[PDB]
RNA sequence: UUUGGCAUAGUUCC
């Protein structure tokens, strides 16, 4: 839905993460450079990049009730 | 019959990272502090939230759940505070909770993206770790708006997880198998660990029958709320003050 | 002019334009409108 | 009209007095818990508060049960009614007045379930007298019914999704019923076939194997610890095997101490071979096979499936018929205890690592693949040149079948062999084989060497299209691929044909666990 | 009313004959996750008695290569007479030879 | 006027037919929606494909302790005109004649 | 709807006593110590600490139910010497020890910044 | 052929058979006949090409496509009863080649032989590795994990849904995953599964669950359910008072407004009022709708309208987040379904060298007997892609992937060929003797909870006709004591027991006989 | 009594006994507009 | 070749006169049980 | 502090 605050393995904070990494990735990094960048050191808070499917943005599509 | 004399070496010291060396220390007292580290150091984080408007599109407990886990900077202050169990207010003041507000509108045709920089405290020694990127929190389309107040209380990690003042505490003892604590099938399959004193042909340590594990090496990175010192210094003193408690119940009952 | 051993791409550009083209529920919607 | 309503199931007779809905019941899901005793059951706060047992009020008890009145319905250990001794009932769920709760002897008080409370337990469909036992009733915090691992089997309950039965008897008589004919553990030997009913399962079993290998030396710390966890233990810590250099226990000198009594038994491992019994070392056992249990104490040998599994005789057996349940009880929650804290230390996984074999035995698996696909071939070609020769009472296409299915199983069989012997001191797959925990030699094969025939209604697969098996093959094709002899493992993956012909030859065994269990229902029913 | 009330019971056929009316089509469509749309969406049926002891329409034929999944069926009462179709599988829609 | 048809979603006489995906979140309709059911009263119904043997072949099968020997039957519809099905059996007696 | 409140695990309710003594009678000179909402943390420091003592003959504990919090350590010793000395004693010998390391990193770290 | 690959007079859907040997041709242009596409071989080469190839590639900006593909004579369709006399290939670079000579007269050729599968076993990674009854029952569960289920869930009222915080896209995932959409609505999340028994509660198929991860949002999921009632005497929309109604309860009715509606955003514990309708008996009577008892939801959405006929119409949905408990079920993807048995917290669970405690424990005796391979090989690759970055290719038949290609790609990172790592215990800090296999898996919460399935009775409603207890966990109804339930009280002898089972706590009476004719009185 | 329409999203007085009708877009599905009354939302 | 099992304890049960796979073991006296001729 | 029933479909567990 839209990317969690913390790590769920470990709790370091990838919350701040997903601009910069969408970021990286449009200045044409790979994935895992882009990870080694962001600090992403385990593959835990890895996999929390990685997997992360946003579809907030698609909710933001329908129009608000008011 | 009495007690150790441990030693301590700092290896590597920044403003995330402290990686250090126990040394002439019994593995149940290294164990211990690293449990402590994770569960019992105490934490300010928001727990207590009440939402005027929220017409955004993530319901009001996933917005309070997010707003659990931003980390507050409570370096300084969370030895003052008191537990708001412990506490002569009736439900909130300022001696025992931090109060935080937000209110947030979005009026054009761009996304807005509520982030940890919108939550304004009184106190302003408690601020959230991005306020000197952000927590994103929740997207905002045209005409969605959101508003509420929230109280940070105090609290360590036994009780929740949002408490925890730690990232991931490395802690690892002989780091070359000289203790056969655990036994290899292959010993050459298995990668040398960091702090290892060998050859780049010899796999395993010889064997130490008469030897117990001592040298415990530590890695405790921090989530931003504490600095990573005064989280192994709390610890030892919230550790301590466990077991002065456990001596005074005691001497009650023998007497 | 032989596609060899890049088949692995080649087979799976022809399934993508397949269920671009058709899709996964033609079978009711075509049945219906016939 | 009315014969219909007394004529079947849902009618009046069978659905209605031979078996009726009850009240003081309770359903909802069963996970374990390995901290209870062989006869308690972890029962959630909710459902105790709901359900009530009245209990006479006698100048023993009175002040209690005023107190449990005092606190009432919303506390948890409360009451919920006062029942008079002319019958009249009194509310307690909401605020009452003063004077009714007022309590005199013969009085009864319809208090919330606590701990101790006798309950019967059930699992459907009941099939033996073993799916329905009296349980203690214990109280802990979370929403399912806890129960211990060894009850598993009478039950035949795993707990994955699954749900059981709570009933609780309500009456001092039909309580001491319970409490002397069907509790837990006066119902460990079944007297169908005169064994164990319930035996240690799988996790205990799979490390009671590897405590009780002669290289497990306990240092003094440990030996605290498990001792610590033993409910039977006198007070005295043994003397050490190993005293100089450095004082070393051993886990059959602990597994001594598990043991109750005076038992005497000799058992036999599951790896022991035929020479020892013959030759010398009869007594001596190399391997340390041949348990042997004098005067209570694991002199040697290693415990597995076959000394304190369900078999006729076991060691769990010998205690039953020398002990009793009051110490067979102990008996299964102190191995359970001991050996979990200590499988704590060793610690159990199964992995890739535990599933892959040697380039050695590749190259031999793939030699006895090859071999006995030229071997078939070789038989469809004299088949074809006619010079096959009938086998009396078989018909030509009988002899061809029984020589390539003969083939095709030795083959299976060889490398099945040779999988299992070049495994090694460490594979997981062998721990929880040899021990008989979980699995079997045909498994370790099927995921180290091959896979092998699939067989549909006993034949091999038949030709669903027009004289062949797949739009894939010729027609009339006889070999072992185009018929669905798989020869790869499942480590190394099914080519897409023997991926159908596998699906197929599932599909079989789905239907035959889904079709048989309505006519066994129905022969019991009708044998009752 | 006719198409009406055949849809939303599922009773195929009229209303005052709904004894020999087979019964199960039009379901009511699921909705629990986007694979069980899908796969409700694209599901066949076989009319055998489901309590039918005789289990060989209930095995999986050599003709289902390529056509109907070989392994995703229900299990219980209606093994192998529920059937879902295969991802590039197709039914014709019909036409006339002249 | 002689009735109101159901309409399935998604079809060529549906409202959704051709739309873009910005339309469609317009409409508050998901753009991942496959579409093909029925809105029947509110619920969303579904038909079910039922197999069926096939029409208009002759077929020779045999029955176990009947009559006859082998039986054959030709299934035979026109065109989906009417008259569904009209079953034609040609079977053939048994040796075992007294 | 059965869940227990988190603050349960370590906070002492209306009536309950932290740390109740009672005797063994099995073995002479042995003590059972009973303490409401702790666990291995605690248990295990004390446990490792009781061994040192070349007086004590057993010394171990025990968490009886994961889901119900309390600690149970037994602890058995020679006599002329009691295992309410040898508590008390262990105790005093974790606190000077759990002292002097905190000292030790407070020096430490003023050593590594600025140094 | 000729006529049907050129689509000039007979339509591609139109299948011909002959019949060689019985010198029959059966053309057939029926309608429900199931038919799938297949290349095309002339010689012994494909008459797909480069250039083909080339021109789909671009589909984009081109209109080229499928449809002309097909006009092209590239593909065709082939039904069930033309499939017989066709030779098919299963790979064209592998079978069309030069060999010791099998077939050299192959007419067709398959795509791709793991378009076998259907929606469901599609999303199964390596299910070439499993067993066909471990690969069913996934087909099976898969219908049943939580994720989001459409986009557009915020304006439907469906009496049930079921959605997923924070669902994520497998790291390993097969390649016909894109065609079911699972990247864009996703059901389940990757968690690190450790393989070891640890304490056990795992025991027979039980899960251990990191209740520190849970904190943090693991696993946590949404329930909706929608309540409706209309005004069909004259029933309105209304709030009813104690003491000029005839019907009442001891529900409050303090929550509703003017009209009788609850407004969104009151929290509404379990036997509440949301809907207050009163019927005017010829004075009032009440017909109010009452929670289903136990939810503690919070109502969402309250929508008013008029129905088909004119009467106001009315749906209200209530929403209740729900944590995974310690009984609730999981499932990973090769058929291995299990309940939560407990929950630790980080510092409990044991930890690797790095301070990476497992999210999920699962006992390893559930392997050897399933033989669930798929799930050790999707562990490893998804340690693998997690450290690499990419996401891995678990598509069925490969033939590029091997457990020793995957085994020496992680041995570059650090890590154990085959998987394992050392941890440490958790309560006492040393190391365990065995190594343990932990790598992320990908999980799912399937709907079986344990909040909707407790359930106890004492003394409760009772039928009306035979005057027995209900039936149904949602009218308080009792546990039936079958005839298979009493044989075994006959066995086991407890006459007393079966006696109070069978009629004191079932419906007891009392009735009165003549003595000379046994006729009651 | 205040009524938010879901087409023009605009709220309008609306009583009891009262056809449920939106002035200025003629639609017929109202929406109940969000409660004053303050709940507290613990932030686990 | 025979029948073995649920069906088998079926016609055990309720027993018919028309068994699926009715068998008769026989058993020979003298010469005939070893030499092969007689057999 | 009072009690609707019939049918069909899907799902869980042996
Ligand atoms: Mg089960
Ligand atoms: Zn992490
Ligand atoms: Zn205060
Ligand atoms: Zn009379
Ligand atoms: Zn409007």
């Amino acid at each position: 839905m839209i990317i969690p605050v913390r790590c769920f393995t470990c709790g370091k904070i990838v919350g701040n993460k997903w601009e910069a990494y969408l970021g990286l990735l449009q200045a044409e990094y790979t994935e895992g450079d882009a990870l080694d960048a962001l600090g992403l050191k385990r593959y835990c808070c890895r996999r929390m990049l990685l997997a992360h499917v946003d579809l907030i943005e698609k909710l933001l599509n329908y129009a608000p009730l008011e | 019959p009495y007690a150790n004399q441990p030693t301590v070496r700092i290896t590597e010291l920044t403003d995330e990272n402290v990686k250090f060396i126990i040394e002439n220390t019994d593995l149940a007292v290294a164990n211990s502090i690293r449990r402590v580290f994770i569960a019992e150091v105490p934490i300010i984080a928001i727990d207590w939230v009440q939402i005027d408007a929220n017409s955004s599109v993530l319901h009001d407990e996933f917005i309070a759940h997010r707003l659990g886990l931003i980390p507050l900077t409570s370096d300084d202050i969370v030895d003052k505070l008191q537990y708001s169990r412990d506490c002569t207010c009736e439900e909130f003041c300022p001696e025992c909770s931090v109060e935080f507000t937000l209110d947030v509108r979005c009026n054009e045709d761009q996304t807005r993206h509520v982030t940890s920089r919108d939550l304004i405290s009184n106190s302003p020694r408690v601020i959230p770790v991005t306020s000197r990127d952000d927590i994103l929190i929740v997207k905002l389309r045209k005409g969605q708006e959101l508003r509420l107040r929230a109280y940070a209380k105090k609290g360590f990690g036994k009780e929740h997880a949002k408490w925890n003042p730690t990232a991931g505490v490395a802690f690892e003892y002989d780091p070359d198998n000289a203790l056969r604590h655990t036994v290899y099938p292959k010993p050459e399959e298995w990668p040398k660990s960091e702090y290892s004193e060998l050859d780049e042909d010899e796999s395993q340590a010889p064997y130490d029958p008469n030897g117990k594990p001592e040298r415990f090496y530590y890695n405790v990175e921090s989530c931003g709320s504490l600095r990573p010192e005064t989280i192994v210094l709390s610890a030892l003193s919230g550790l301590k003050k466990k077991l002065s408690d456990l001596q005074t119940q005691l001497s009650h009952e023998i007497q | 002019e032989i596609t060899p051993d890049l088949w692995q791409e080649a087979c799976w550009i022809v399934i993508s334009s397949y269920f671009d083209e058709k899709g996964l529920v033609r079978q009711q919607l075509d049945s219906f409108d016939e | 009209s009315l014969k219909q309503r007394l004529k079947g199931k849902e009618g009046r007779v069978r659905g209605n007095l031979m078996g009726k809905r009850v009240d003081f019941s309770a359903r909802t899901v069963i996970t374990p818990d390995p901290n209870l005793s062989i006869d308690q059951v972890g029962v959630p706060r909710s459902i105790a508060a709901n359900m009530t047992f009245a209990e006479i009020v006698t100048p023993f008890n009175i002040d209690r049960l005023q107190e449990l009145v005092r606190r009432g319905n919303s506390q948890y250990p409360g009451a919920k009614y006062i029942i008079r001794d002319n019958g009249d009932r009194i509310d307690l769920r909401f605020h009452p007045k003063p004077s009714d709760l007022h309590l005199q002897t013969g009085y009864k008080v319809e208090r919330h379930m606590c701990d101790g409370d006798i309950v019967i337990f059930n699992r459907q469909p009941t099939l033996h007298k073993m799916s329905m036992m009296g349980h203690r009733v214990r109280i802990l915090p979370w929403s399912t019914f806890r129960l211990n691992l060894s009850v598993t089997t009478p039950y035949n309950a795993d707990f994955d999704g699954d749900e059981m039965n709570l009933h609780l008897p309500q009456s001092l008589e039909t309580r001491a019923e319970i409490q002397e004919l069907a509790m837990v553990p006066r119902m460990i030997v079944t007297p169908q076939s005169n064994r164990p009913v319930m035996g240690i399962v799988q996790d205990t079993l799979t490390a009671v194997r590897k405590f009780t290998k002669r290289d497990v030396f306990l240092e003094r710390g440990e030996v605290m610890n498990l001792l610590m966890f033993l409910s039977t233990w006198d007070g005295k810590v043994p003397q050490p095997a190993i005293l100089k250099p450095r004082p070393l226990w051993t886990g059959k000198q602990i597994f001594s101490l598990i043991i109750p009594g005076h038992i005497n038994c000799i058992r036999t491992h599951s790896t022991h071979p035929d020479d020892e019994d013959s030759g010398p070392y009869k007594h001596i056992s190399p391997g340390d096979t041949k348990v042997v249990v004098e005067n209570g104490e694991l002199i040697m040998g290693i415990l597995c499936k076959k000394s304190l599994g369900t078999s006729a005789g076991s060691l769990v057996h010998i205690s039953y018929l020398e002990m009793g349940h009051d110490i067979t009880r102990l008996f299964y929650s102190n191995i359970q205890t001991v050996i979990n804290n200590w499988l704590l230390i060793e610690g159990h996984t199964i992995g890739i690592g535990d599933s892959i074999a040697d380039s050695k035995t590749y190259q031999d698996i793939q030699n006895t693949i090859k071999k006995a696909k030229q071997d078939v071939i070789e038989v469809i070609e004299k088949a074809h040149n006619n010079e096959l020769e009938p086998t009396p009472g078989n018909t030509l296409r009988q002899t061809f079948e029984n020589q390539v299915n003969r083939i095709l199983n030795d083959a299976r069989d060889k490398t099945g062999s040779s999988a299992q012997k070049s495994l090694s001191e460490y594979n997981n797959f062998k721990s929880m084989v040899v021990s008989g925990a979980k699995g079997s030699k045909i498994n370790i094969s099927q995921v180290i060497a091959v896979v092998g025939q699939q067989n549909v209604e006993g034949k091999r697969i038949p030709f669903g299209f027009k004289h062949r098996t797949l739009p894939h093959f010729i027609k009339d094709d006889y070999g072992p691929e185009s018929r669905g002899f798989v020869e790869n493992s499942y480590l190394a993956g099914l080519t897409p044909t023997e991926f159908f012909f596998h699906a197929m030859g599932g599909r079989e065994g789905l239907i035959d666990t889904a079709v048989k269990t309505a006519e066994t229902g129905y022969i019991q029913r009708r044998l009752i | 009313d006719g198409l009406k009330y055949s849809l939303a019971t599922g009773n195929w056929g009229d209303q005052k004959k709904a004894h020999q009316a087979r019964a199960g089509v039009s379901q009511v469509l699921n909705r629990l996750t986007f694979a069980s749309t899908l796969s409700h969406l694209r599901r066949l049926n076989s009319p055998i008695g489901r309590d039918g002891k005789l289990a060989k329409p209930r095995q999986l034929h050599n003709t289902l290569w390529g056509m109907v999944c070989p392994a995703e069926t229900p299990e219980g009462h209606a093994v192998g007479l529920v059937k879902n179709l295969a991802l590039m599988a197709y039914i014709s829609v019909g036409s006339q030879p002249s | 006027f002689i009735g109101k048809i159901p309409i399935m979603l998604r079809s060529t006489y549906c409202l959704l037919n051709g739309l873009t995906d910005r339309d469609l979140c317009e409409l508050n309709e998901c753009p991942l929606d496959p579409g093909g059911y029925f809105i029947i009263n509110g619920s969303e119904k579904v038909l079910i494909a039922q197999e069926k043997m096939a029409t208009n072949t002759v077929y020779v099968f045999a029955k176990k302790d009947s009559k006859y020997a082998y039986t054959g039957e030709c299934r035979s519809c026109l065109e989906n005109s009417s008259r569904p099905t009209s079953t034609i059996w040609v079977s053939m007696l048994a040796r075992g004649g007294q | 709807m059965n869940a227990p409140p988190a603050f349960e695990s370590f906070l002492l309710f209306e009536g309950e006593k932290k740390i109740t003594i009672n005797k063994d009678t099995k073995v002479p000179n042995a003590c059972l110590f009973t303490i409401n909402k702790e666990d291995h943390t605690l248990g295990n420091i004390i446990k490792s600490q009781l061994l040192k003592d070349p007086q004590v003959l057993f010394a171990g504990y025990k968490v009886p139910h994961p889901l119900e919090h309390k600690i149970i350590i037994r602890v058995q010793t020679t006599p002329d010497y009691s295992p309410q000395e040898a508590f008390t004693n262990a105790i005093t010998d974790l606190i000077s020890e759990l002292s002097l390391l905190e000292e030790r990193f407070r020096v430490a770290i003023k050593d590594k910044q600025e140094g | 052929r000729k006529l049907r690959r050129q689509m000039d007079i007979i339509v591609s859907e139109v299948s011909m058979i002959r019949d060689i040997r019985e010198r029959e041709i059966r053309i057939y242009t029926d309608a429900g006949r199931i038919c799938r596409p297949l290349l095309i071989v002339e010689k012994q080469k494909l008459l797909l090409k480069k250039r083909h190839i080339d021109q789909l590639k671009e589909r984009e900006y081109n209109n080229y496509s499928w449809q002309d593909l097909v006009a092209s004579g590239v593909v065709e369709y082939i039904d069930t009863l033309e499939e017989e006399t066709v030779m098919l290939a299963m790979t064209p670079d592998d079978l069309q080649e030069k060999e010791v000579a099998y077939c050299s007269t192959y007419t067709h050729c398959e795509i791709h032989p793991s378009m076998i599968l259907g929606v469901c076993a599609s999303i199964i990674p390596f299910p070439d590795h499993n067993q066909s009854p471990r690969n069913t029952y996934q087909s099976a569960m898969g219908k049943q994990a939580m994720g989001v289920y459409i986009t557009n869930f915020h304006v439907r009222m469906d009496t049930l849904a079921h959605v997923l915080y924070y669902p994520q896209k497998p790291l390993v995932t097969t390649r016909s995953m894109e065609y079911l959409r699972f990247r864009e609505l996703p059901a389940g999340i990757n968690s690190i599964v450790a393989i070891a028994s640890y304490t056990g509660y795992n025991q027979e198929d039980s899960v251990i669950m990191n209740r520190s991860a849970v904190d943090r949002g693991f696993f946590r999921s949404v329930f909706y359910r929608s309540y409706k009632e209309q005004e069909s005497q004259e029933e309105v929309f209304e709030k009813p008072t104690r003491e000029t109604c005839q019907g009442m309860r001891h529900a409050i009715y303090d929550k509703l407004d003017d009209d009788g509606l609850i407004a969104p955003g009151v929290r509404v514990s379990g036997d509440d009022v949301i809907i207050g309708k009163t019927v005017t008996l010829p004075t009032k009577r009440d017909c109010s709708t009452f929670l289903r008892t136990s939810e503690t939801g919070i109502v969402d959405q309250v929508m008013v309208t008029l129905n088909q006929e004119g009467y106001k119409f009315c749906k209200i949905r209530v929403r209740s987040v729900r944590i995974p408990q310690i009984g609730d079920k999981f499932a990973s993807r090769h058929g291995q379904k299990g309940t939560c048995g407990i929950q630790y917290r980080q510092e409990d669970m044991p930890f690797t060298c790095e301070g990476i405690t497992p999210d999920i424990i699962i006992n390893p005796h559930a392997i050897p007997s399933r033989m669930t391979i798929g799930h050790l090989i999707e562990c490893l690759q998804g340690k693998v892609s997690a450290n690499k970055g990419e996401i891995g290719d678990a598509t069925p038949f490969n033939d590029a992937v091997n457990v020793q290609k995957i085994s020496n790609l992680l041995s570059d990172y650090g890590y154990h060929l085959r998987g394992n790592e050392v941890l440490y215990n958790g309560f006492t800090g040393r190391k365990i003797t065995s190594q343990i296999f932990i790598g992320p898996t990908y999980y799912q919460r399937l709907k079986h909870m344990v909040d909707d399935k407790i359930h106890s009775r004492a003394r409760g409603p009772i039928q009306i006709l035979n005057r027995q207890p209900m039936e149904g966990r949602s009218r308080d109804g009792g546990l039936r004591f079958g005839e298979m339930e009493r044989d075994c009280q006959i066995a086991h002898g407890a006459a007393q027991f079966l006696r109070e089972r069978l009629f004191e706590a079932s419906d007891p009476y009392q009735v009165h006989v003549c003595n000379l004719c046994g006729i009651m009185a | 009594m205040i009524y938010i329409c879901g087409e023009c999203h605009t709220e309008n007085e609306i009583k009891s006994r009262d056809p449920i009708r939106c002035r200025e877009c003629g639609y017929r599905i109202m929406y109940k507009k969000r409660t004053k009354r303050l709940v507290v939302f613990d932030a686990r | 070749n025979v029948t073995l099992g649920v069906p088998r304890l079926k016609e055990l049960i309720n027993i018919s006169k028309k068994p699926k796979t009715p068998s008769l073991t026989v058993f020979l006296l003298g010469q005939s049980a070893r030499d092969a001729e007689r057999a």
